[PDB]
């Protein structure tokens, strides 16, 4: 290495540096769980929201495995943003959570993190603070559980008009918010292109808000979308997937080599030792002012 | 509440300047020993930089992208060892001119009735052990090193030395070795009685330090006459400016702020360093063993490319800060030297240099990363005026005149002399009879005094 | 390179040619040097170009030869031969520009 | 006329043929004159700080929240830009304390005598440095009035950059020193003159008229004192002639004089660089932070909104460097004047090198905008001659006396009114004269002495 | 070879010489001495360079040539940047020649100094000394003249300097300011300078003395007795030849100022060649040639490929700008650390120490080097020291008024056989006994340590 450095066969003499030794880390340890089994049982029965609906599941302190969910539905269409797919079901976190709606495939041109069509212009926000995911997936007829709505449907307009009546403000929708004009809007649209208004009060602004929407044709089987995204917290990182420990050894100690570890989802390596405890209580994780753990 | 205030300026005694062949000479009526203090960085302190450890932590998607700027490591490299060399070599050009060819060995007791607190006790000194207990500087590396690290230590352990073997720094050791340096020191003071007695650059006079005063005080005017009677005087004055350094180390003291000034360039530095390891790029994390367990690899290196690009940045940064603290160093180095080949082997006349008090004997001991100066000093005080001639003739014999060697000719105002006019020192107000030894010969001029009767020399 | 007729050619890219001027604010005139190229290569106009045009120098140079020096060719420096302390305008070695 | 190729001229040394035996050729000048050279010394940098919030941006709410994000930089920044002040204030007080004396003459007009001394007060500053900084193409000083000559109450026709001083953000902290202050301490160093003589005088302060001073200087030279005696109105005019110089000395071809004008020029480039880059887009929409607002909707806004901030923070880190590295130099430059006050000023010096190249005798140095310009009376020899010269003589009755000139050199005579082979000379000046006990001491024998068989005063016998 | 070995740094102890208690002392004094130099190289300057701002960025593809001019005012702060460093480079150049010049010389002539050797004297030229150093310099051959037709293709295929590579990369190295025969004309006028050197500061006089003389008044000068210098001279003299005959030896990596030497040379190579490497690199762009990118690219795509080109480019620019003005500045601080040696290492004998060679000073010689000065320092080296007793002074005692003390010198015990009197005089720099004589000595005031001699003293007699 000091002749590559160098680009010579013949090096000056002198005392030079080279890279410092790797120090043979131990095998890993983990602190993940207790907690339960996942209650994704909520999705196996109804008819799943219209866009503006959403119907949402947010998951604590509980255990899964998400592949078993995955087989009762045939996928269509499987991405993410700023995960793996395949690292979202194997990654702990403070929270699992999945939106879930009605969606026909016919529609799915309007559906992607950085689409600009009406359903995330007003139904729809997925903030970038997370790396969620996204599925489009249809139901088994096996599912009799679950139900169809008459139309697929959604809302193409949410906007209010200045009480003069000639200038009108768009209302766009909040990341994984509802649009302010659910209030007014129906459960679902009844025909394409259906409008509403409400006059408002001095109390509001004053002005009228508007909005309207549009559908599309029912299927012989239904049509599903979800919104999926995580959370990583810091003491609060219980959800994960059911544990593999069974048929290993004892842990964590081993006080021993500098091992790998997952500490309730927190990844990182690094020795342990009985020391003596500093503040504060039940805050889980320490961290020095550099952002490093300590203990 | 604060006070708005003026500017103190402070004027300058008047002295009015007289026409025609005398004038008036400010003279001190008394005066004291006092010290002042300096520092004088030599060194930078010697670090190297893991290249590959910086960036990433052998993760094997990272090494391979890395190799496509595996020569700039090489350039980083090779310029903190080119830095690190400099270093060495202004230790050992300065350790070339404080050694001596000889010097008197060294006693308790040295120095007779002057104090001495400076000696060693045989080890450093008392006074550099202060110094280095009023430092705030972490606990120092090599041994026990990697234990302050691990686990078999303190749980209170703070240093940066222990991060140093997360961050892949490596802390060189100084070439010069405390022992060594505290040998180099004692050898200064052996050069001491000293730099007098001719150039000093071949022999070695071997006398008692109280004598090497005399002469140095002799050589700013002061007559021996008054040397002799205040001898225990002098000691006296001498000790109580030497006992002011042991309230010397606070925080008003400039040189020791500069001292730990030092201190803290040097932490500063690593500690920049340390929170660049944090610091992202828009990367997803600091971490790169996080962003590849959370993304698949085509995408996953996007995050990893920008991760390295920005911590090859800090270091090339890094570099060119070390470089320019290096070369000021250097120059630091060179003036130490100076004042070692300068105010402290030999008195001098320059003003300038050394305290401003004149110049008599300056010592110097070690500091960290440095050389600590003190000079002692002369301080005149209680100015009076007198009357004074620029010379001195024989009226019957105009060819016979005389002027004032060190010192001057001034109207006597002491009842033990006869004679109108009196020699004084140019130090101190000592007036004294006019004789061959404090006078020479000169050529006639016409503001020479003429003398009608008694004068010694010439006695005709 | 090796052609294909068997014989190796080696190849040393292309050369351009430096050029710096005299500026005489003063007066307000001016003349050039070509530097290392050597007068072998110096002609009345150009042909290859840095400029698009050398009309400024001919104001007077269309009169004058190229003169060779020390340092290098020259446009309108004039043979004087004069021995001066500071021209105000050196152009290095022994050379010197006067006004 | 067409520019005239010439050869670099080479003047030559007088040249001064080796002599072979126990006697030699010497060059002595027969005539001298006064005459001067300057220097200038900067001591500081302008001492700025930047506001870094303003820089930026100004009062958007967005980009506000958007710095947060980099709130640290400017920590760096300010602490960084503060530290630098710092320093410079410290040189100041370092250079002052070098600069005060203990005592001082009192300054009356008339001072020097015959000599003109242009440079006394107008009590005040002085006449000169009041020509220095009306030569000097600075722009109109800060600080009163201040803000209200950016503001509509004064001319349209105002340009100075510091009413450009209250868009950018920009403050320039005030000097230390005060001018008023600064004044009195040049004229302290006017009083430690007449002067540095008799010892080393650090003590005592001789209070002599600075005509005295000056034949002491000179007599320190090897001038004999009988040449002083009788050249002293001579001596006087073509001292004051050198001084008289000094009014043309305001010229671009003044080399101190244009450094003097380039430290100012330095100053003003570091603000107007700032000043452009302000205008300056890093690819964003608009230089304003304002216009891209109105015209973009927020999500598309923050992203020109960033490229903008993060050039604009890239030349505030630039500007530090050059700042830094500015007041090291300043530093460094600050201590060569100290050293130059205590030695080439409060001193005769016998090291040629350090002042003017004439030998030395007394230098000068007054305010100049950022540092001190130093002057420095020099002594320029000329119409060299060469006479014959002895290394030494001694009786040829006893090879034990023997003599050798001090301070000068025993040469054959070639004056009428000396009777004696044999005469002393200045070393500064032809000046022959007999040689007597006071110029001459007892040395050592040596072969190459000449043996002198008849007439010598110094021994007698 | 076999294993390396591990050892302790060695300390050198001065050696030991005792305080001692009442009127006398021991003194250590030298009883041997060899001549012995030293050496430094002071580098002066930086080499002058310019940049073509056009030309290194592009080849005049007039793609380039529309999307430059956006840039246009960059070139223009680097142009004045560069320009600016080279002027300050010809002013200090020519402030330190006006103060190496000397009003008169000596002529130089072969043979001079008479027993010394003097190789340093010209082939009447630069010195034979001269020619040894820039022969073991590593440096690239000069352009100017013939310049450039060595580099086309009339000439070998074998050329590989930086030199012709120049007019590819658009860059410029000026000519140094001075010709090499003014710069040896400039040394050669130093060395007539030498003599006078005492006989005061010399500052306007010319001794004209012969060079071994004036050694001789500088050996009186340190404090060794006439008697001794007399006794000598052809031994000095031959000592010194020794001494001066190493400096054909001295040319070697072991000498530290001719590693600075060759040190500079490679300083300024190291900067052209980091451009040239930098031509080649890509920024990413498809190519780090801009006719590749013309040859592969729609020109919608081409332009944007050029401008990222063009943006890392400047960029380097503008560091090497950075660099430069650095250099620049310390080859001035260099520059004038020299003008103060020659008007005080050169031009005269010096008292200070520190400076000029570590062995008291004796005259130093400096010759031209590559990008600066290059000095040796003839010194004094003591040896064989021996202890001797030693008095503070000594007085009447029938008369306490008259004291006396040595000049130069110190009073001695005497040791010698061929002096009847107690007390002996001999130089501080070296050990000879000698009577005490009114020469040596000077009237003193009466001190307790005096001695009190009851017996015989020659100064005063009485």
């Amino acid at each position: 290495q000091l002749h590559c450095s160098y680009e010579s066969f013949d090096v000056e003499s002198g005392v030079y540096s080279v890279s410092s030794f790797e120090a043979k880390p131990s095998g890993s340890v983990v602190e993940q769980a207790e907690g339960v089994e996942c209650d994704f049982s909520p999705l196996l029965s109804g008819t799943p929201p219209q866009v503006y609906n959403f119907k949402r599941l947010v998951f604590t302190n509980c255990n899964y495995n998400l592949t078993k969910l995955l087989s009762l539905f045939s996928v269509n269409d499987f991405t993410c943003s700023q995960i793996s797919p395949a690292a979202i079901a194997s990654n702990c976190y403070s929270s699992l959570i999945l939106d879930y709606f009605s969606y026909p495939l016919s529609m799915k041109s309007d559906l992607s993190v950085s689409s600009a069509g009406p359903i995330s212009q007003f139904n729809y926000k997925q903030s970038f603070s997370n790396p969620t995911c996204l599925i489009l997936a249809t139901v088994p007829h096996n599912l009799t559980t679950i139900t169809k709505p008459l139309k697929y449907s959604y809302i193409n307009k949410c906007s209010r008009f200045l009480s003069d009546d000639r200038t009108e403000v768009p209302q766009l929708v909040n990341a994984n918010q509802y649009s302010p004009c659910v209030s007014i809007v129906p459960s679902t649209v009844w025909e394409d292109g259906d409008y509403y208004r409400k006059q408002l009060s001095p109390l509001e602004g004053g002005g009228w808000l508007v909005a309207s929407g549009s559908t599309v044709a029912m299927t012989e089987q239904l049509q599903m979308g979800f919104g999926i995204t995580v959370q990583y917290g810091t003491d609060t990182n219980s959800v994960c997937p059911k544990l593999e420990f069974a048929n290993d050894t004892k842990i964590a100690s081993q006080l021993g080599n500098c091992v790998e570890y997952s500490l309730y989802g927190v990844s990182g390596r690094g020795v342990f030792q009985n020391c003596t405890a500093v503040g504060v209580r039940q805050q889980r994780f320490v961290y020095d002012a550099y952002q490093n753990l300590v203990g | 509440e604060m006070r708005l205030a003026s500017i103190a300026f402070n004027h300058p005694i008047q002295v009015d300047q007289l026409n025609s062949s005398y004038f008036k000479l400010s003279i001190p009526t008394n005066f004291s020993f006092g010290v002042t203090q300096e520092y004088i960085q030599t060194t930078i302190q010697k670090v190297t930089v893991d290249c590959k450890q910086y960036v990433c932590n052998g993760f094997q998607k990272c090494e391979q992208l890395l190799r496509e700027y595996g020569q700039f490591c090489s350039k980083i490299n090779q310029a903190l060892h080119g830095a690190n060399l400099r270093q060495d070599d202004s230790v050992r050009n300065l350790f070339a001119s404080v050694k001596s060819s000889q010097s008197s060995p060294i006693i308790p007791g040295f120095g007779g009735d002057f104090n001495l607190t400076l000696l060693e006790p045989v080890a450093r000194s008392a006074i550099e052990d202060l110094l280095f207990d009023k430092v705030t500087i972490a606990d120092p590396g090599y041994m026990q090193g990697y234990d302050d690290c691990m686990q078999q230590g303190p749980a209170s352990a703070r240093d940066l030395i222990c991060a140093q073997y997360v961050a892949g720094y490596k802390v060189l050791p100084p070439l010069m070795d405390v022992n060594m340096e505290a040998a180099y020191t004692s050898s200064l003071l052996g050069s001491i009685a000293g730099v007098g007695w001719t150039a000093g650059l071949s022999s070695f006079a071997a006398i008692p330090f109280a004598q090497s005063i005399f002469y140095r005080l002799n050589g700013v005017g002061i007559t021996q006459q008054v040397l002799s009677e205040n001898q225990k005087l002098i000691a006296n004055k001498f000790n109580q400016a030497l006992g002011a350094m042991q309230t010397g180390f606070t925080t008003t003291n400039e040189a020791f702020h500069k001292v730990q000034d030092a201190v803290n360039n040097n932490a500063q530095a690593l500690s920049k360093l340390a929170s660049e390891l944090s610091n992202t790029f828009g990367a997803i994390s600091a971490s790169i063993g996080d962003i590849i367990q959370r993304l698949d690899p085509p995408e996953q290196d996007a995050q990893i490319d920008r991760l390295i690009n920005g911590r090859l940045t800090t270091l090339n940064a890094f570099v060119a800060q070390q470089l320019v603290r290096s070369e000021s160093a250097a120059l630091s180095a060179q003036l130490a030297k100076d004042k070692v080949n300068e105010c402290v082997k030999a008195q001098s006349k320059r003003s300038g240099f050394c305290g401003q008090g004149t110049h008599i004997v300056s010592f110097v001991v070690n500091a960290p990363n440095g050389l600590y100066f003190m000079h002692v000093g002369y301080y005149p005080s209680n100015h009076i005026e007198v009357v004074s001639a620029y010379g001195l003739c024989d009226a019957a014999n105009p060819t016979n005149c005389i002027a004032p060697v060190n010192g001057y000719f001034i109207k006597t105002n002491n009842t033990r002399i006869v004679d109108e006019w009196s020699y004084t020192g140019s130090s101190f107000y000592a007036p004294e009879p006019i004789t061959s030894l404090n006078t020479k010969y000169v050529a006639p001029q016409v503001t020479y005094q003429n003398i009608s009767t008694n004068l010694p020399p010439p006695l005709l | 390179y090796y052609s294909d007729d068997g014989n190796y050619y080696c190849l040393r890219a292309c050369v351009s040619v430096p050029v710096s001027v005299i500026y005489d604010k003063e007066t307000k005139t001016h003349a050039t040097l070509f530097g290392s190229v050597a007068c072998e290569h110096i002609s009345s106009t150009m042909s290859q170009y840095s400029r698009s045009t050398r009309s400024m120098l001919k104001r007077r140079d269309s009169t004058y030869g190229p003169l060779q020096t020390p340092v290098g060719c020259v446009l309108g420096l004039v043979n004087s031969s004069l021995f001066v302390e500071d021209c105000k305008l050196p152009l290095g070695q022994s050379l010197c520009a006067l006004p």
